[PDB]
């Protein structure tokens, strides 16, 4: 064998408001085995400087991991979540909804 | 079906020598360990290896070293021996570590002395004295008595013979030598031993008794410039013959 | 960190004994005791880990964690448990924090004394005369020499197996003129039943 | 005190991926990391800053040899697994051991392993035994059960030993651990009415809809509690809104003992 597809959750540190500088985080969890690939985009492209936490284990064996960047949201700007694990076939990417 | 095999037994070094004692264990444990005890305290942890491929040093690793060499083997170094080394080693396993119930399992010990100088070393005398008469008549047993005298250091091995066997019932040997001078700190030893026949076994005059004492002293390396003669590991003993 | 157990303790064959094990340490993964024949290797007895007494033939063992505090219990005595009992514990980090030991000391039990002190024939090899003190009751304390030139052994119990018969003895000996196996042992309280062959 | 829990886990990886590696461990306190070691380092490190400040050289090096003995075991463990699925390929193991303590005094204590994710064994500290999920599980029961020592030191170790680590490390981190930061809570339109939080610390919030002064549970989009990346945590709930009738809309949320409402006009 049971393997499960991560959640995946994008979205800011605080209420986003243009102009103001914030974190957009990308929250992926509920997933096994434990292999997986996490960037974050601009406008499609992808985002270099960006962190994330250790592998976190949760009680129900699955695990869960938080990517994050610093940024300024504006209007023009779209940003997205993209997650490759062997659960998917290709690529999924989740787009931050504000 | 070994368990842990630990070497060697006995070993006199001088001040500044080096020594390496021997562990095996044929278990298959993960965990090893090597002990010292000395009198009055409680077994003291040198170094142990937790799991094949890793070492740490215990309460007293200064002075020494280890290697596991391999899951089967841990070595424990003596570089340059000093006189507060001497003690009696013992290498141990167990088959984890990191969890409560996991029994120890011991080797043999090996009893090393570490000495300034040689010339205090010495091999023992020994001498058999045949059973009193008057025991004879009045209990029908005879006891005959080994002494090992003068010895140093305490690294001997007493055991009776009769008509060319071994034999320990009717043995008993001081559990602890006697230091002919107590209140030398590097006196010399004394140890008894009694084994106890019939009257009946002791008046066949074909039978035929001896002490022997394996005595653990130097080696062919060691240094020796005393006018007396060098005081090698060697076996004294001394005889008697059943009288009718 | 530290555990205490009593240095020695003596006991008569065919008896009970308990020995006590007190330790304070941080943290607790269980108690264990060990078996030291003197001249050899530990050997595991038991552990305890939870409150209350475990038994294993003769010997049982008893923990409680809120005293801080074990004992072994030994019944039915023989002269073979003769031996140091270690007490061990595994502390908050799994270090084993060994006690220092107690050596038990068994007496036997001397059916028939007939206590003795005997005149070993002389070795030819040797400038030693040799005294035995021998088949004493096990209440007897045999005391070292007060004389620098006599000698001295404490009491050994030898066990003749085929007569399934226990003895005490003590043996003395010196190269000294002075020396008589009537005066050899006079710094030991020995029975006043003791004998003494004519020389 | 509120309720704090102490929990470490294991994973091991049959065929892991070149780097990747093939042992992990980490220790929680509540939600926050506070050690970790794996098989690439090899060593037993902080994850929170007043577990450095307050654990000397001494634990790090200790059970850093713990831990490489525990990884050796954690091995040949799950190829013995692997071995009796007859199974190929790369597989997981994995263990979780921890203790809580609860808000009345009471404490909890469980053990227990997993194979590919799925609950393997199961430790009962109360009956002494191992519940087995199927039959190469119940192999393992059978020898685990045959060593009864090992049993009761694992009970004695979650009910006394963990609850004394808990209690040291709650101690250690008491300045993030036992604050309080209150939810910001806010309603908006999007037709669902969605109530939204964040802000606050500790994570454990309840956050619900009612209608006309009930609640719908059945009617309710629940969101999951989320790390905002500050040490604080968000979360949100909504409700669809009925275009036929008015109701009375109020989002309710309890957090750390204080409890809010925020009626929709
Ligand atoms: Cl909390
Ligand atoms: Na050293």
């Amino acid at each position: 064998m049971i393997q499960r597809t991560p959640k995946i959750q994008v979205y800011s540190r605080h209420p986003a408001e243009n102009g103001k500088s914030n974190f957009l985080n990308c929250y992926v969890s509920g997933f096994h085995p434990s292999d997986i690939e996490v960037d974050l985009l601009k406008n499609g492209e992808r985002i270099e400087k960006v962190e994330h936490s250790d592998l976190s284990f949760s009680k129900d064996w699955s695990f869960y991991l938080l990517y994050y960047t610093e940024f300024t949201p504006t209007e023009k700007d779209e940003y997205a979540c993209r997650v490759n694990h062997v659960t998917l076939s290709q690529p999924k990417i989740v787009k931050w909804d504000r | 079906n070994a368990g842990v095999t630990q070497t060697p037994k006995f070993q006199v070094l001088k001040t500044g020598q080096s020594m390496t004692l021997q562990c095996a264990q044929d278990m298959n444990h993960n965990s090893m360990y090597w002990y010292r005890q000395d009198p009055g305290m409680g077994l003291r942890l040198i170094y142990y290896s937790a799991s094949e491929g890793t070492t740490d040093k215990g309460e007293v690793p200064n002075g020494y070293n280890v290697s596991r060499l391999n899951k089967r083997e841990f070595s424990l170094r003596l570089e340059s021996a000093a006189p507060s080394q001497t003690s009696v080693y013992f290498c141990a396993s167990s088959v984890w570590t990191g969890e409560g119930s996991g029994e120890l399992f011991f080797g043999e010990g090996s009893r090393l002395t570490v000495l300034e100088d040689l010339k205090n070393v010495f091999p023992p005398e020994v001498a058999v004295f045949e059973p009193s008469e008057a025991e004879i008549s009045h209990t029908q047993k005879a006891t005959l008595v080994c002494l090992a005298t003068g010895f140093y250091p305490d690294h001997v091995e007493l055991s009776w013979w009769v008509n060319g066997k071994e034999v320990h019932s009717g043995v008993c040997t001081d559990p602890q030598p006697l230091k002919e001078q107590p209140a030398l700190n590097d006196s010399r030893y004394a140890l008894s031993s009694r084994l106890r026949v019939s009257a009946t076994f002791w008046q066949n005059p074909r039978n035929h008794f001896r002490c022997q004492v394996q005595f653990y002293g130097l080696s062919e390396n060691d240094e020796w410039t005393q006018d007396r003669a060098k005081p090698v590991t060697q076996i004294v003993s001394a005889e008697a013959w059943g009288r009718a | 960190q530290n555990i205490d157990q009593p240095t020695e303790m003596t006991a008569t064959e065919g008896a009970i004994v308990q020995i006590n094990c007190t330790y304070q340490t941080s943290g607790f993964n269980g108690l264990f005791w060990y078996q030291q024949h003197a001249g050899e290797a530990p050997t595991f007895l038991s552990y305890n880990v939870l409150d209350g007494l475990e038994e294993k033939g003769r010997f049982s063992s008893f923990l409680s964690r809120s005293k801080g505090y074990s004992y072994l219990l030994l019944k039915e005595l023989q002269m073979k448990d003769s031996a140091s009992y270690l007490c061990a514990v595994k502390d908050s980090n799994y270090q084993l924090i060994w006690g220092a030991g107690t050596k038990l000391i068994i007496k036997p039990d001397i059916q028939n004394p007939d206590p003795a002190v005997y005149q070993l024939r002389d070795s030819k090899s040797s400038d030693k005369s040799v005294c035995l003190f021998t088949d004493f009751d096990s209440q007897t304390n045999v005391s070292q020499s007060k004389d620098s030139d006599v000698y001295i052994t404490d009491k050994c119990v030898l066990d003749m197996r085929s007569m399934d018969f226990k003895s005490n003895s003590a043996v003395a000996w010196s190269n000294k003129s002075d020396f008589a196996c009537a005066n050899a042992f006079n710094n030991s309280i020995i029975p006043e039943d003791t004998f003494f062959p004519s020389p | 005190m509120r309720t704090h829990s102490l929990r470490y886990f294991r994973l091991g990886v049959s065929d892991p991926i070149h780097g990747v590696p093939e042992f992990i461990s980490v220790g929680y306190v509540d939600s926050h990391p506070i050690t970790t070691y794996d098989s690439v380092t090899r060593q037993k490190e902080p994850r929170a800053p007043w577990m450095a400040e307050n654990l000397a050289p001494d634990h790090w090096e200790r059970y850093t040899q713990l831990l490489r003995g525990w990884q050796q075991m954690f091995k040949v463990e799950l190829k013995r697994l692997q071995r009796h699925y007859n199974h190929s390929g790369s597989h997981t193991y994995q263990r979780m051991i921890g203790c809580e303590l609860l808000e009345d005094g009471s404490t909890t204590g469980f053990l227990q392993y997993a194979y590919d994710g799925q609950d393997f064994l199961i430790f009962n500290k109360d009956t002494l035994s191992w519940l087995a999920v199927d039959n190469v599980a119940h192999t393992i029961k059978q020898a685990w059960e045959a060593n009864q020592h090992e049993l009761l030191y694992q009970k004695n170790w979650l009910e006394e030993e963990c609850i004394a680590w808990l209690k040291r490390f709650l101690e250690y981190g008491k300045d993030t651990l036992q604050r309080t930061e209150p939810p910001l809570v806010r309603v908006n339109r999007k037709t669902a009415l969605f109530c939204k939080a964040h802000g606050f610390y500790p994570p454990e919030i309840y956050m619900t809809w009612m209608k006309n002064g009930e609640e719908i549970v059945q009617e309710i989009d629940y969101g999951d509690i989320l790390p905002s990346g500050d040490g604080t945590y968000q979360a949100w709930a909504s409700i669809e809104l009925d275009p036929q009738s008015s109701n009375l809309y109020s989002c309710h949320v309890e957090h750390s003992g204080v409890h809010m409402v925020l009626q929709v006009p």
